[PDB]
RNA sequence: AAUUUGUUACAAUACACAUUUUUUGGCACCCAAAAUAGGACGGGAAGAGACUUUUAAAGUGAGACGUCGCGACCCUCGCAGGAGUCGUUCUUGACUUUUUGGUCGCUUGAUGUUUCUCUCUUCCCGUUC
């Protein structure tokens, strides 16, 4: 059923239920049971972060979120590792999100 | 205010020109218009001035000065400009 | 320079010259007249500033002078998806 | 929310670039408000025009996202 | 999350207690529990600093090899010694061991 | 006029085979029998393999997201 | 009187000189008619604010020196000033005009104060100065001027900046 | 819930914005419009520079960042500092907030 | 808005377009929509790489439009009132 | 005739390979949930491009198809 | 013998919207170059090598779009964004007409894209220890 029918509070149990029960209630079981996550980003660097919110855009503030990116020039690598104490984050650049056991 | 010079090197550029004009004109007052809106060329050029007395005292000392090989010919103009 | 209001948003501020940066790297530069939701801009006279690829080598870390080729467009509408970052370069006539 | 304005358009043959490399010319059939359009007989032109020029098929239809500019070759 | 009255049981040492002789983990605990009202926000800034850690699902305290857990409580000590030396204004060179156990257990 | 999504419509109806090329990033483009479709224009394609760009493999019935179309063609 | 920030300040900013660019500053009540004295001090007060064009002319000035770093800044306006010598290191790379007519500067210490360099400018008058007068001066400003794009309103002759870079070398 | 709304509790504290160019701004944070518009006041905005023998950094974000004016000549490295940026919404990537302010009275 | 209220006023005039794929089209505005996409008449066209063309009859998407000139006259237009 | 969320709502709990736009990458596993936007949940997925991941999400925009 | 209060209308700001037309991303990658205890670095000029062209003698990696410019055996008269009309009263509105440069060389303007392949010596001027 299109959203655009609903009235403004059926909205709200929708997003409550799809926060509760569908694909993001990986990220809301893993906000709740303090479970750190690890995130990729389109950029293609990968933060070990434990999520203190989250939203549908999937935009999230994650703090104590650890960064690590590789470079390599011709076949050179390097392994590069940045902490940060708080994040924000914007939704559209995330691709894969796991929950750590 | 306006002063229409007359008489001036047509083979020189327009920009070049306006420059020039500009360069000339900033000793004796604030020029408000760089170039005249027609751009026709060989001497026709509207040097608008921001005070009167700039103009007058423009018209007096640059009449018949040497600019790109020609005298220019300096007098006043019969309309008031646009701007001004 | 200039010090623009420490609180002034894009509706406060109109006439001021702009200085406009879009996705490409290229730079609109002029005065702000109106805009929109998605803050799409009009600029009334705008010049267009680019960086030289040799230029752009320059910039890289080692007094710098680029040679920035540019071309005057006025009265333009930009478009709010190209627009990245937006600051003021001077204040009203 | 408004349909695009290619009434004049249809029926006509036209060259429309698909993407930054891409242009097809077909004949325009129909379309719709993304500008998604359809059209018949279509053709990838290529630098060697009669040589590297290979038809797609009878009826294609273009996503209208992919759409960059659209000329008729026409009337 | 719990809207009745009704007994549950947990572990507070957790990790470190099952690395670390027992008079001493209580030693690291109450160095801890001193700690965290001292930390008002820190605590989550400190003890998910490192974000390698993970905290087990039985567990409560985040289980790691316990050197910067000697780090962390430290710097939380850190943090103790000041706020405990800011409000009577000590030094932080005149701060002593016995000033620093004081501190801890007064 | 013919609608696209009509037209879409008549690839589904009409069991005809169709080639789909995809954005030009990704390099391969999709063949098989488009079976339904949603408003989104993301097709379920029957029988369905992925040529690079004829050795392609063969992928099964697979649902393909309309944000990569770019072509469907017969 | 003497150029402070407070008169720079003051001045006069809001009609832009359409020619080129935009802000045509005229320093303190009116830098035509200032008076300023001494060289021209508290530069930074405009902050390279912005072919930026500066006009200073019917002022006291003696040396063209003593600027802040200005980016924009492409025209200098410096007619009726008495310029002695301009010797600087600021205003470089910037500036594509220089107006220096009815002013002091000697033939040899406006030669003497550029230095010579390998390009600079692109305008340049020198009109009613000593120098101008001086024997071979033509020739000697082509040399000093090293690149050139005008001379006293006349553009140094390709042939004549053929034969200027033939006496430098 | 829209999230952003947490972004305008933040006003007037010192952030980094970190964005899709990989350009990061260091600055006071105003007011952030609900499309995360996010407007600030005294920013030095910058590019990281990726060792790795020297690899050439993002060619569109030098452009882009000597463009401002406020990239000064004499700057060794690669840096601007300016007054009120405006950045469009859809540019942020990252959000560095300081490690002072407590979560737990903010996200509600 | 007003930015898409001034390219409707625009209609009938010479306009230039920057496409995002580098193009360049000037020529006469027949139409415009609220989407932007506009189409032009009797058009020149000048390619990324600077190779000129001329077409008689264009229609662009307006997603596709970077930037749009249009005649300088319209700057004191009843719009910015 | 079937249409694309009935596929997805047929697909449930069964294993299936999801192949991202980018690297030719496929995520091989077992189906959790879907939104409206097709986000994506799985559990004992493994990444190919070789490894084993426990549990999955997925965001809509990233992913090129779905297959069984 | 202008201020404040109430009501009505209009305009602006904040309470919205992750599904091809703007703000929850088709994302990212060419690769490689300085270390010492008189010395580097940039700019300009000259010579040579190797390149090109002609049948030994001539200049500096090569081939393609434009961009505004240096010459001219050419054209060209010379003083009016504005102009006219009507309403209306001492300069305003509504309705119509529509930009100098029109061109050619460049006996190397001057200068940016895009493909391929592989510098040393001498002088002059600035910066740094």
């Amino acid at each position: 059923r299109p959203k655009h029918e609903l009235s403004r509070a059926e909205l709200e149990e929708l997003e409550e239920f799809e926060f509760k029960h569908g694909p993001m209630s990986l990220i809301n079981d893993a906000m709740v049971t303090r479970t750190p996550v690890i995130i990729s980003l389109r950029n293609n660097h990968k933060i070990i972060a434990r999520v203190k919110a989250f939203d549908r855009h999937c935009n999230m503030v994650l703090e104590n979120v650890k960064e690590l990116w590789t470079e390599k020039k011709g076949k050179n690598v390097i392994n590069r590792e940045r902490f940060i104490s708080k994040l924000f984050l914007r939704g559209d650049s995330v691709i894969v999100v796991l929950k750590t056991p | 205010n306006t002063l229409y010079v007359s008489q001036l090197n047509e083979k020189i550029n327009m920009q070049r020109l306006r420059v020039n004009l500009f360069l000339l004109f900033a000793t004796f007052g604030e020029v408000l218009k760089v170039s005249m809106n027609f751009k026709k060329q060989r001497g026709q050029a509207f040097i608008t001035m921001r005070t009167i007395d700039q103009a007058s005292l423009a018209q007096i000392s640059l009449n018949g000065e040497r600019f790109f090989g020609k005298p220019l010919k300096v007098e006043f103009s019969k309309s008031e400009t646009k701007t001004l | 320079k200039i010090q623009v209001a420490h609180s002034s948003r894009l509706a406060n501020l109109i006439d001021y010259k702009l200085r406009v940066l879009t996705q490409d790297g290229r730079v609109y530069i002029g005065q702000l007249m109106a805009f929109d939701k998605h803050m799409n801009l009009v600029l009334n006279e705008c010049i267009e500033e680019r960086v030289p690829k040799t230029q752009l080598d320059k910039l890289r870390p080692r007094t710098l002078n680029i040679k920035v080729e540019k071309r005057v467009l006025g009265l333009t509408i930009l478009r709010g998806e190209q627009i990245l970052s937006t600051v003021v370069e001077d204040k009203p006539l | 929310v408004s349909t695009p304005e290619l009434k004049k358009y249809m029926d006509k043959k036209i060259l429309l670039n698909i993407n930054g490399s891409r242009k097809v010319a077909g004949i325009l059939r129909g379309y719709d408000i993304f500008l998604n359009v359809v059209l018949d007989d279509a053709m990838e032109i290529n630098g060697e025009d009669p040589a590297n020029n290979h038809q797609l098929g009878l009826q294609t239809v273009i996503r209208g996202n992919s759409i960059i500019s659209l000329e008729a070759l026409d009337a | 999350k719990a809207t009745e009255p009704q007994m549950v049981l947990f572990n507070i040492y957790d990790d470190w207690l099952d690395r670390i002789s027992s008079y001493t983990a209580f030693s690291r605990l109450t160095l801890l529990l001193r700690a965290l009202k001292t930390n008002e926000e820190s605590a989550k800034m400190i003890l998910l600093s490192d974000p390698t850690i993970t905290i087990k699902s039985y567990h409560l305290w985040p289980s790691f090899t316990d050197e910067q857990w000697i780090t962390i409580e430290s710097q939380m000590r850190d943090l103790i010694l000041t706020e405990y030396g800011r409000k009577y204004n000590v030094n932080i060179s005149a701060l002593t061991q016995t000033e620093i156990k004081d501190i801890i257990l007064g | 006029m013919v609608p696209p999504i009509n037209c879409i419509f008549n690839f589904l109806q009409q069991q005809t085979p169709v080639t789909i090329w995809l954005f030009e990033q990704i390099g391969i483009r999709i063949k098989g029998k488009i079976v339904g479709f949603d408003e989104f224009m993301n097709v379920v394609i029957d029988e369905a393999v992925e040529i690079p760009v004829e050795k392609g493999t063969p992928l099964g019935k697979i649902l393909l997201k309309g944000d990569n179309i770019t072509l469907i063609t017969s | 009187m003497k150029f402070t920030p407070s008169i720079v300040i003051d001045a006069p900013q809001y009609y832009v000189d359409h020619f080129n660019g935009k802000y045509n500053v005229d320093k303190c009540v009116i830098l035509r008619d200032l008076q300023l004295e001494t060289d021209s001090e508290s530069m930074p007060s405009s902050l390279k604010h912005l072919t930026h064009i500066l006009d200073l002319t019917n002022n006291d000035l003696i040396m063209i020196p003593d600027l802040s770093r200005r980016d924009d800044i492409h025209t200098l306006l410096l007619g009726r000033n008495n310029i002695v010598e301009v010797d600087g290191r600021l205003l470089p790379m910037n500036v594509q005009n220089l107006t220096l007519s009815n002013n002091s500067i000697r033939r040899f210490e406006d030669l003497q104060r550029l230095r010579r360099a390998p390009r600079t400018l692109k305008n340049l008058t020198l009109i009613g100065n000593q120098v101008c007068h001086l024997a071979n001066y033509r020739e000697h400003v082509l040399r000093l001027v090293p690149h050139l794009e005008t001379l006293d309103f006349q553009n140094v002759t390709a042939e004549e900046r053929k034969s200027a870079m033939s006496f430098p070398r | 819930m829209k999230l952003v709304n947490f972004l305008k509790k933040l006003r007037n504290e010192q952030v980094t914005i970190e964005l899709k160019n990989g350009t990061t701004v260091w600055g006071t944070l105003q007011s952030v419009s609900p499309q995360m518009n996010a407007i600030l006041t005294d920013v030095k905005l910058t590019l990281p520079q990726p060792r790795l023998n020297k690899l050439n950094s993002n060619g569109i974000a030098m452009a882009s960042l000597y463009l401002t004016g406020g990239q000064q000549p004499t700057a060794s490295d690669n840096i601007a500092s300016l007054q009120y940026i405006n950045i469009r919404g859809n540019t942020i990537r990252q959000i560095i907030l300081p490690d002072s302010l407590n979560l737990d009275s903010l996200l509600v | 808005g007003i930015p898409v209220k001034l390219l409707n006023e625009a209609q009938g005039h010479i306009v230039s377009l920057e496409l995002t794929t580098g193009a360049t089209y000037r020529g006469k505005l027949v139409e415009s929509e609220d989407s932007m996409n506009v189409q032009l008449r009797d058009v020149i066209a000048t390619e990324p790489q600077g190779a000129v063309t001329h077409m008689d009859q264009i229609f662009v998407r307006g997603s596709q439009i970077k930037f749009i000139v249009v005649p300088d006259l319209l700057k004191n237009a009843p719009l910015f009132k | 005739p079937v249409n694309p969320k009935p596929f997805l709502k047929g697909l449930v709990n069964h294993r299936v390979g999801v192949k991202l736009k980018f690297n030719s990458t496929e995520y091989r596993g077992t189906l959790v949930s879907t939104d409206n936007y097709f986000n994506l949940q799985l559990n004992e997925a493994e990444e190919f491009v070789h490894g084993t991941l426990g549990e999955i999400f997925i965001r809509c925009n990233n992913v090129l198809y779905i297959r069984e």
